[PDB]
RNA sequence: AACUAAUCCUAGCCCUAGCCCUACAAAUAUAAUUAUACUAUUAUAUAAAUCAAAACAUUUAUAAAAGUAUUGGAGA
């Protein structure tokens, strides 16, 4: 069934810092002298930036990564998990 | 008290608990207190305090006096063991 | 749980939270301790409501709900003792003003002047005003229970005034229990045997 | 918090005949001595009250208050009328409407007695003619004549609270004479139950 | 006696008993460590009573006439407790310095955590008690995996815990 | 609003602490 | 004194005295018919029938003659809204005859118009 | 315009980022939670298999150079 009731009045600000701001020096490299790369200003998981893969390959470089620092039923889960996974990917 | 051969029990004085019962015969202090009486602050007595108020002032006086030594750190209240009291501070040995 | 203008843990306060509710709670902005300037007895004017702009004393403080209550102001008109039998005694109930709503007045200019937190002299805090700067005293308030500590008669088991201020303690080198034995002369010659503590 | 007192403080008793009756007014000269003093107090914290005055200020009120009736404005009523009177006025009025109109008064509002921590209580003399029409949920008359005007003479009791910095007067009672005549009678016929009686009694 | 187990002949029927306020502290610390004891009993006497009737009115289906008398009386004798206990802290510390009455030390159990152990008194020592050797306070070598766990679940209780706070948040937010 | 200042290299010779146990070891061989 | 440690008595040790009694006790009216001598009291689980001889005879001066004493179980039966079974607190009811041949007795604590209806009586219109 | 019902937004969660961590009394391993003696007091071998090789047997993962070479029922 349906609402019964309205939605609280919503205004959106597309003049907000963060977006009047966003998209600022994507040219670093061509304008900065190729001194940084724009690479170097991708914010994320440290094992997926500047970097791409399919899901298997995003596990596998994440356990890489902070396998160190993984926990342990975290690292085992992860373990079962890329099983599962290295078998349909590669047999079918 | 404590259980003998043969399952009999045997009563111990010493271990059955004499109630001490103060005298209140010219007790000025009740149960409950007058509203005109202000409330009190709490201040906590402490080791510092107690030391202060009884110990400091006899010392106090024998350190200037010269009259100080380690064999009469008993005589301003030190006590070497607290055996041959009925009310042990350290291990507690007495009931409330 | 929902704080309510009824006291907590009275039985309208349990008709309105009850154990089963699950009711979207209020959020109530925080206020610190030194932030809240409101305190029962204190003069202020009702920035908004059905009495804005009139100058109260507060009389209660709900400060779970940010609520400041002013007698005679803000009063709306309920039914007191309705039964099958009569319809009800029309009564003013006064209803919650939030902290917003009311601002403390000057007292030589009645208006309501934003005030600040300072210490004074004696140390303790005043708001002072923002602007045209003066110090707003604590007001006086009467007791709630109604007692008067001076007109206080002392009733059976009550301590007479000068017996509890008595002072009888005497720093010495002996325990409470070493002080009774004195008193009462207990004396007990019997030791205990040695027992391994662990 | 209480702005009104149910009651009043002390009793005026209207003389039979009055409603042919300057005159009175001056009666009101002689028994000052008992109402000045009283007077006094509600001048002290106003300065401005007069018996000569009031009854235009208290008149716009009674009037006034009767005509949210018809509108049930019961914010603006709770506002002319005390507390005590509001619950009186409009809890028998539930789910019926009513035609109220004033016709021209008989004779002037004239003030007759005043009495007062401190509620002081205004007796105002009023003798106008109104007519009155109440009908059913369902739009049926039951009580009064749509165009009939009703030549009713009645002391209306104001109250103020002194004390209160905002106290205003409000209306608060009405003293009903004697000697005025009883009300209209209902249209509608009532039937008045006979005895109830267990099984065992019978009929006394 | 049996009538201080009562309440006054004239108060029956009451609708209170008028009662001043319960002891504070420091009136207790003034007076002397035998009237500290002597007035415990008073007190005692006094919630005796109190207690006496409130039971009879439980049984009788009836409110009890000044509650308050009896949670004066408690919050009384609450107050001569600690600064009896207060002075006798003092004194210990002074002449032994152990910080609590009864010894007692840090020992870690088969779970591996570490809390302190309240020493017992026997009358024979420990290493000829069997049974108090019986009892387990060494950490067995699987409790390794427990303490990785351990510590693991407290990182997720903070996690979870913002989460909480978040929840929370969101409101704040849409209500202003 | 005003951009903030262009994020920048920090240039120049930087020496890692020897007995750091965070900072890699290859960054602190003769080769480095 | 309940909920408190008590001393360890060997061979040659002192008497055991309790300054500061923790022991609270209620007199009830018997729910029984018991004897005018006999008195119901609601004493802890932890004090022993000894305890309340020394107890009435030091604190109260009352004599005593006799004391039987019972204890009565805390019915668990009664659940919270969660369906969580609560338990009564446990109490032991005590029996005790007075000596001397005094005898007790319980005090005696707690001794519009109807002619014209739905016209408010307001109006004099 | 009626019944049975329906209506709603926060109860909270998820993933990264960041960050390691060093968070009453009384009773208790005896029969755990029994205030004092009994009776001495004590975990764990490759991880395997399943699974893939369409069965099954050696075998079967758990920055660039580079999926190059070798190895392998040269097959997964």
């Amino acid at each position: 069934f349906v609402r019964l009731t309205l939605p609280p009045p919503k205004v959106v600000d597309r003049w907000n810092e963060k977006r009047a701001l966003f998209g600022v020096y994507d040219n670093i490299g061509i304008l900065g002298n190729f001194e940084k790369h724009p690479k170097e200003l991708i914010k994320g998981p440290v094992w997926l930036r500047g970097w791409r893969g399919n899901e298997l390959q995003r596990c596998v470089r994440k356990k890489k990564f902070v396998g160190n620092r993984m926990f342990i039923e975290d690292l085992h889960n992860l373990n079962k998990r890329i099983s599962y996974l290295y078998k349909h990917f590669n047999r079918h | 008290g404590i259980y003998t051969s043969d399952r009999k029990f045997v009563q111990i004085k010493e271990m059955v608990p004499e109630f001490v019962v103060p005298d209140l015969t010219g007790f000025k202090l009740k149960p409950y207190v007058n509203y005109r009486a202000p409330a009190g602050i709490d201040t906590p007595l402490t080791a510092k305090a107690l030391f202060q108020e009884t110990v400091a002032p006899a010392i106090e006086k024998d350190f200037k006096e010269g009259t100080f030594d380690a064999n009469n750190l008993e005589k301003y209240g030190f006590e070497p063991t607290q055996e041959g009291k009925l009310f042990q501070l350290y291990p507690k040995n007495f009931p409330r | 749980y929902r704080y309510g203008m009824s006291r907590p843990g009275s039985i309208a306060d349990k008709r309105k939270n009850p154990p089963w509710s699950r009711r979207r709670p209020v959020v109530v902005e925080p206020i610190s301790d030194e932030d809240w300037h409101l305190f029962c007895g204190d003069m202020v004017e009702i920035l908004e409501g059905k009495d804005a702009g009139k100058q109260g004393k507060v009389v209660q403080v709900v400060r779970q709900r940010n609520w400041v209550v002013l007698e005679g102001l803000n009063t709306h008109y309920r039914y007191i003792g309705r039964t099958k039998d009569h319809r009800g005694t029309m009564i003013a109930s006064e209803a919650p003003l939030l902290h917003h709503q009311v601002k403390l007045v000057d007292p030589v200019d009645r208006k309501p002047t934003e005030i600040q937190w300072r210490f004074t002299e004696a140390g303790e805090r005043v708001r002072v005003s923002t602007r045209s700067g003066r110090i707003i005293p604590k007001p006086e308030f009467p007791r709630a229970d109604g007692i008067v500590p001076e007109t206080w008669t002392d009733g059976p088991k009550d301590t007479s005034v000068e017996d509890a201020l008595e002072r009888t303690y005497v720093p010495r080198l002996k325990t409470l229990e070493e002080d009774v034995m004195e008193a009462m002369g207990i004396q007990e010659t019997r030791r205990f045997k040695k027992v391994y503590w662990y | 918090h209480l702005a009104c007192t149910a009651g009043i403080f002390d009793p005026y008793v209207p003389p039979e005949g009055d409603a042919r009756m300057l005159t009175q007014r001056t009666e009101r000269l002689r028994k000052n001595a008992a109402s000045q003093l009283a007077i006094r107090k509600i001048r002290e914290f106003d300065a401005n009250f007069k018996t000569k005055d009031f009854p235009e200020k208290a008149k716009d009120i009674f009037i006034e208050a009767h005509l949210c009736l018809n509108n049930s404005d019961h914010d603006r009523l709770h506002t002319l009328v005390t507390e005590h009177c509001f619950p009186d006025m409009v809890w028998d009025l539930k789910y019926k409407t009513v035609r109220w109109g004033f016709v021209e008064s008989l004779e002037p509002a004239q003030v007759v007695h005043v009495r007062c921590n401190m509620y002081g209580q205004v007796t105002v003399r009023l003798h106008t003619r109104q007519t009155l029409a109440i009908y059913d949920r369902f739009g049926r008359l039951m009580y009064g004549q749509e165009d009939v005007p009703k030549d009713v003479l009645e002391y209306v009791v104001f109250e103020r609270h002194l004390m209160n910095p905002y106290g205003s007067w409000r209306m608060h009672a009405k003293i009903v004479p004697a000697w005025a005549p009883p009300k209209q009678p209902i249209l509608k016929t009532l039937m008045i139950p006979g005895p109830q009686l267990k099984p065992w009694e019978e009929y006394e | 006696g049996l009538e201080e187990f009562f309440d006054d002949p004239k108060n029956w029927g009451e609708e209170k008993v008028k009662s001043g306020a319960s002891w504070t502290c420091q009136q207790l610390r003034n007076k002397s460590n035998e009237d500290l004891h002597k007035l415990w009993y008073v007190l005692l006497k006094e919630r005796n009573m109190l207690l006496t009737l409130e039971q009879e009115a439980k049984r009788q289906r009836l409110p009890m006439p000044s509650p308050e008398r009896l949670e004066k009386v408690v919050d009384s004798m609450d107050n001569v407790d600690k600064v009896v206990q207060e002075r006798e802290d003092a004194l210990r510390l002074l002449q032994t310095g152990q910080e609590k009455p009864r010894p007692g030390a840090w020992r870690r159990d088969i779970f591996g955590r570490i809390v302190w152990h309240k020493f017992k008194q026997w009358p024979i020592p420990w290493y000829l008690n069997k049974r108090y050797n019986r009892r387990r306070f060494f950490a067995m070598p699987y409790v390794d995996r427990f303490i990785r766990l351990r510590i693991e679940k407290h990182a997720r209780i903070e996690a979870r815990k913002r989460s909480l706070q978040k929840k929370k948040e969101k409101i704040l937010h849409a209500k202003f | 609003y005003r951009a903030p200042p262009p994020p920048r290299r920090r240039p120049g010779p930087h020496s890692p602490d020897p007995e750091n146990l965070l900072t890699p070891r290859w960054q602190l061989t003769p080769r480095y | 004194a309940r909920n408190v440690l008590y001393p360890l008595y060997q061979l040659g040790g002192p008497q055991l005295r309790v300054f500061r009694t923790n022991f609270f006790i209620q007199l009830v009216r018997p729910g029984t018919a018991q004897p005018e001598d006999t008195v119901q009291f609601r004493i802890p689980m932890e004090m022993t029938r000894v305890d309340l001889r020394n107890y009435l005879e030091q604190i109260y001066n009352v004599p005593v003659a006799a004391v039987r004493t019972r204890v009565q179980h805390g019915s668990n039966r009664r659940r919270d809204h969660k369906n969580v079974r609560i338990k009564k607190p446990d109490y032991k009811v005590a029996y005790v005859q007075l000596a001397h041949g005094q005898t007790f007795t319980f005090p005696d604590l707690f001794p519009s118009d109807l002619r014209c209806p739905g016209i408010p009586s307001w109006f004099g219109l």
